[PDB]
RNA sequence: UUAAUAGGGACGGUCGGGGGCAUCAGUAUUCAAUUGUCAGAGGUGAAAUUCUUGGAUUUAUUGAAGACUAACUACUGCGAAAGCAUUUGCCAAGGACGUUUUCAUUAAUCAAGAACGAAAGUUAGGGGAUCGAAGAUGAUCAGAUACCGUCGUAGUCUUAACCAUAAACUAUGCCGACUAGGGAUCGGGUGGUGUUUUUUUAAUGACCCACUCGGCACCUUACGAGAAAUCAAAGUCUUUGGGUUCUGGGGAGUAUGGUCGCAAGGCUGAAACUUAAAGGAAU
């Protein structure tokens, strides 16, 4: 449903050749010599498509395709803690928050975008803004109260304004 | 200040942008004021 | 309903209402009786004889066709069992998982088993000593 | 609350997915029931 | 495990004139109990009743118009004399000629008012109100 | 005399991440051999101990050791509980289902006693890859990243015995009956049905619908209960009997000619001494 905003930016901006194979299930992309002229054109719009496979939404998605120094950092919440059961469910709730506020505080205030796919976290921005999100969700899967975190988030907000 | 907890309507790109391009909403705050005394004056 | 376990399951037979022999079954009764003696002669215990018999030779139960039932018939003409049926059943049960911890001492399930299942004969062995079906002697192993 | 809700929210969504699925094996075999309503080797190699 | 059949069947009535069924299902049957019943029927307590046998205990479908206030059980049950019988219709009955109580006596199973006016005594079943 | 919608035993095909003994695989970690290259590698918020031109890190071909079974993994399964996830075989055990096979009350509750009993811990052997209480050591700058880094003892594994404790939870004695609906799932069985299947080797499936038991549970409601949260039991028509074991008989403040304690001050030095240096304050 979302392709018809897909491949415009793919094939008008960054002159690629585009297509997706039904039988493979897979988002297809060529440089076409005649026309293209950014040689990093290729290696950008693919990684464009791989944001929005990711779970990040569209607009998101063309931040990669707009910015060039724009990362996508990945990890599971096994690496950061040992949780299992009702454990992990919780670790999970605790980062989204009710209504998946205290997501959105880390998001407005570290400046990023943060996909929570089950126990997979991937967050989407520039390498220090990213980092500092990392340093958020973190915690909370460790145990650190949301509110508490939401204090935090405050500050460094405010660190990012002045500067 | 308070940092918004929900959603943001705009996308990084757009964010992006706003940074490229003491406050005015300040300013305007300050005009009805005017404006209100000037009726009440 | 189950001691020792905690299932309720409640699977088992339905005797019909009547107690009367089957209008289809036409076969005399002494030839049943016969078919009895050779089975328990070959070696079957009264259980497997009424599945045989149900199962290949139409006898619903023992006691509607015949008017008596199999082990009284086996009584009545010399053969008898050493110890009840259930009784027997129970003791090889013992015997077997008794020769199964011998090579597994780290059994301790089977341990346990072994602690059920004497119980299960203690009780049984001390029902049938008070009827006298059991010699007041009789000790388990 | 809390952790009950989450898994309450999943099973009426289980639950959903199974409405949308039987409807459409109804649809289909409404779809079947219109359709039956209404080279000599080719042959030969018909069967396989 | 079960200790009085009779105890059963006068719950089961209970809850379904509780719950407003019209017939009830007991199980299983036995003397006392159909005397119990056949008692009820007479002082009208209870509509037609119909006893299932099944070669074994049987069973009892009972019919019901809804003016059960209360049947139950005494247990264990205790021997009464002549003279006890008044002591009794007090303690179990809302008032004393309101509801009946059940003796078994050498003449059978009959309520204290048949009991004293044969001049008979025993041991208590229960009560009916 | 029945064969209890009591119970026992049996037999038929199943079913299980139930248990033990062997057996097979799997990357991953560490280490070792060889192989190509060259200045860093590691680590944290910022750093330093540490390794490294005898070649570190990284690349690739292998081998060895000890643990452990990802993803598939589920409000799904098994076990009394604690707990139990690779293949194959042996060993015995078992729930449920089917049964027009068998006992005939053999049952419920309950002392002492007994079996096991997560993790940790103790004694004596083996093993010791990883992680790691303790101990040693680098850094001790900066508060979201504020306790990290390296070495690492006991332990983490196993054999034979001790220790018997967990939020070992329904934060909730047991046995039996009855008192609402609904559709999802697991195992068994019954009927129907047309798709996937398939053919005299044999052997037997998968899906759909309905029915029936037994299991983990779940949604909506209680003509009942509770003050309420909530409860298909924590329910049994006003106040009470189905059977049975164990246990039990104010909150929040104020005031104080009392009791008991704690406590004020005047620069320090500095007092029997109007006494120095050096500090404090002020400037």
């Amino acid at each position: 449903n979302s392709w018809t905003k897909i491949y415009p930016p793919l094939v008008e901006h960054l002159k690629l050749q585009v297509r997706m194979n039904l039988k493979t299930k897979s988002v297809e992309l060529r440089t076409n010599p005649k026309f293209t002229t950014d040689p990093g054109a290729l290696q950008k719009g693919a990684d464009f498509i791989k944001a929005f496979t990711l779970g990040f939404d569209l607009d998101d998605s063309i931040a990669l395709l707009r910015l060039d120094d724009l990362y996508i950092e990945t990890f599971e919440v096994k690496d950061v803690k040992t949780l299992t059961g009702d454990h992990l469910s919780r670790a999970i709730g605790r980062i989204a928050g009710k209504d998946g506020k205290t997501k959105f505080a880390i998001e407005n205030a570290t400046r990023t975008r943060i996909v929570l796919a089950d126990s997979k976290i991937h967050i989407l921005g520039g390498f220090t803004h990213i980092r500092m999100a990392r340093e958020s969700v973190v915690s909370l899967i460790l145990g650190s109260p949301p509110g508490k975190v939401y204090g935090n988030l405050r500050t460094v907000a405010s660190r990012l304004k002045e500067r | 200040f308070e940092l918004s907890d929900v959603k943001s309507s705009k996308s990084l790109a757009e964010i992006y942008e706003d940074d490229y391009t003491l406050s005015e909403e300040l300013q305007k705050a300050h005009s009805e004021i005017s404006e209100l005394y000037a009726n009440l004056v | 309903g189950r001691m020792h376990s905690a299932g309720k399951g409640i699977s088992s037979s339905a005797i019909p209402y009547s107690r009367n022999a089957p209008a289809w079954f036409k076969l005399s009764s002494e030839s049943v009786i016969e078919q009895i003696v050779k089975y328990a002669r070959k070696g079957l215990t009264p259980s497997q004889i009424g599945v045989l018999l149900r199962d290949a030779h139409g006898v619903t139960q023992a006691r509607v066709i015949t008017g008596n039932k199999i082990m009284r018939i086996l009584k009545s003409n010399g053969l008898a069992p050493e110890i009840p049926e259930d009784l027997y059943y129970l003791i090889k049960k013992a015997v077997s998982v008794r020769k199964h911890l011998e090579r597994n001492r780290k059994d301790k399930d089977a341990k346990f088993r072994l602690i059920l299942i004497e119980s299960r004969i203690h009780r049984l062995a001390r029902y049938y000593r008070t009827v006298a079906v059991l010699p007041p002697n009789w000790k388990y192993e | 609350s809390g952790l009950r809700s989450f898994l309450r929210k999943k099973t009426q969504n289980v639950i959903d997915e199974r409405k949308l699925r039987v409807q459409k094996q109804l649809d289909k075999e409404k779809n079947i029931r219109k359709r039956n309503h209404q080279d000599v080797i080719e042959e030969a190699l018909s069967r396989f | 495990t079960r200790s009085s059949v009779l105890a059963d069947a006068l719950n089961a009535i209970n809850n379904a004139e509780k719950t407003g069924k019209r017939q009830v299902l007991i199980r299983p049957s036995s003397k006392v109990i159909i005397k119990f019943l056949q008692v009820m029927q007479k002082h009208g307590y209870i509509g037609e009743f119909e006893y299932i046998d099944d070669h074994r205990s049987g069973k009892i479908v009972v019919q019901l118009n809804g003016r059960l206030n209360k049947c139950g059980v005494i247990s264990p049950r205790f021997n009464v004399k002549i003279g006890d019988i008044e002591k009794w219709t007090a303690n179990l009955l809302p008032a004393r000629q309101f509801g009946y109580v059940i003796l078994t006596t050498s003449a059978g199973i009959m309520d204290h008012e048949e009991a004293r006016r044969k001049h008979v005594s025993g041991k208590i079943l229960g009560f009916v109100y």
